[PDB]
RNA sequence: CGAAGGCGACUUUCUGGUCUGUAACUGACGCUGAUGUGCGAAAGCGUGGGGAUCAAACAGGAUUAGAUACCCUGGUAGUCCACGCCGUAAACGAUGAGUGCUAAGUGUUAGGGGGUUUCCGCCCCUUAGUGCUGCAGCUAACGCAUUAAGCACUCCGCCUGG
């Protein structure tokens, strides 16, 4: 989905990077695959508004 | 309300086509704006104006 | 028949390996992380394709690719310079499609994308 | 010995003929008890053979091999533990080996004698213009840890 | 929020119920306690899957002067969901559930009264709570407390050596 020319390739480290997190939803992406625990993350899993 | 499809009017800067929502601080709303802003815009958001994953 | 050939990259966090295919499936051959003398998933290593994936390039001269067009389904050190292998001969890299699938969604899980 | 650690050390000073300390810490290497009684001498038919075979003196062509031992420029690293993690990095004059005394060009004293009066004079014009020859000086201390790049 | 074990993708449901602002109203119509209420997580638990992942076993490797172990892919089941649960967890509140306070404060989710309306925000009252401390009280101290490990009216059960 990304096209990106005019760079170098051992200049690559820098171009590989700047297309990946941009998302609000970037869970509300995932939804359908790979389910995890927040178990370390209950310090901070009482949290805005999921459902209370 | 549980605003429909068409119902993002002053709400397309929180829609998207590829999935960014703001939440609650990123608008400085109480729980209930938010809560619209999480649930009611998803009946456009979602269905139709964005792909989860396969 | 030239300006017809894409470099789809199946690079994860290691394993670099590389299909010197064409811009859709079907395969012409490649320098991957099976091909200098690796085997994959420790070679986070570009030299699949450091130099020698355009020895394989040059040696076809069929694709005659200025647009080669990695396409990624994860991240890899030697993956952005698995594309060196496409500036060694200079083939032009042009594209970077590094993406994992948003298709939807079968059913009560067989599964995709996360 | 940690806790502790480990901090920089001591050189040595020139000589009024030739404002050199070149030519002291050679001599250093030979400074018998201060009875340096053709110790003196020793230094002087081992030093002068880079100066007579090759025509100019302590700074010209003695320069193509005193430019190039104890450091400005050398190979070191930092802390990283057990791998690799090799680069390139300058360098003080602290911990040494590429810009006035240190480790292999120039065995001035390894030809086919038990002596020290003529073998200073034997092996030393290695270091004309800084080609290995015997280990005293330089050569040897440049060129380290650039070697793997695929099954690194 | 639920009887708990606990309760998590979201459009939705019942929004049941919390919930605070109104509460429109007959005359004790409740807590705990004979009844009876249900389940309680997993280890394990009575069918296809299940060795697909993970995974004991085995392989196979060996530290430095030590494995088959920290190590695990093939892989034993197991893991797991469409038909049966046990009455066990640090389910701990080590602290049982009704009437109400203990100087009180505290910023705040909800729902409200609002002024100012702002540009949806500043200020006051607000409570189920939310936390924070903090008065009294509390026990030896740990330490608890306007929401107990206190205070005056309810029941329960426990045990006064173990």
């Amino acid at each position: 989905t990304v096209v990106r020319k005019n760079e170098s390739l051992e200049d690559a480290l820098r171009r590989f990077k700047r297309s990946v997190s941009k998302s609000g939803t970037i869970q509300e992406v995932r939804k359908r695959e790979f389910y995890e625990k927040p178990s370390v993350k209950r310090k901070k899993k009482s949290e805005a508004a999921r459902k209370r | 309300t549980h605003i429909d499809y068409k119902d993002t009017e002053l709400l397309k800067r929180f829609i998207s086509e590829r999935g960014k929502i703001l939440p609650r601080r990123v608008t400085g709303t109480s729980a209930k704006y938010q809560r619209m802003l999480t649930t009611a815009i998803k009946r456009s958001r979602h269905m139709a104006l964005l792909p989860y994953v396969k | 028949n030239i300006e017809n050939g894409v470099a789809h990259i199946r690079s994860t966090f290691n394993n670099t390996i590389v299909t010197i295919t064409d811009e859709f499936g079907n395969a012409l051959s490649w320098s991957s992380a099976g091909a200098l003398g690796f085997k994959g998933s420790k070679k986070s290593t570009p030299f699949a394709a450091q130099m020698a994936s355009e020895t394989a390039s040059k040696s076809a001269m069929e694709h005659g690719l200025k647009t080669v067009e990695v396409t990624v389904k994860g991240p890899g050190p030697g993956r952005e310079s698995a594309i060196r292998a496409l500036q060694s001969a200079g083939l032009e890299v042009t594209a970077i499609r590094d993406v994992t699938p948003v298709p939807h969604n079968g059913c009560r899980p067989p599964k995709r994308r996360r | 010995m940690p806790r502790k650690g480990s901090v920089p050390k001591r050189d040595v000073l020139p000589d009024p003929i030739h404002n050199s300390k070149l030519v002291t810490k050679l001599i250093n290497k030979i400074m018998l008890d201060g009875k340096r009684g053709t110790a003196q001498r020793i230094l002087y038919s081992a030093f002068d053979l880079v100066e007579q075979r090759s025509g100019r003196d302590a700074l010209e062509v003695f320069e193509e091999a005193i430019n190039n031992i104890m450091p400005v420029l050398e190979v070191k690293a930092r802390r990283v533990g057990g791998s690799n993690y090799q680069v390139p990095v300058e360098v003080r004059p602290e911990r040494r080996t590429t810009l006035g005394l240190r480790w292999l060009v120039n065995y001035a004293r390894l030809r086919g004698e038990k002596t020290m009066e003529d073998r200073l004079a034997n092996e030393i014009l290695d270091a004309a213009n800084n080609t290995g020859g015997a280990v005293k000086k330089r050569e040897d201390t440049h060129k380290m840890a650039e070697a793997n790049k695929a099954f690194a």
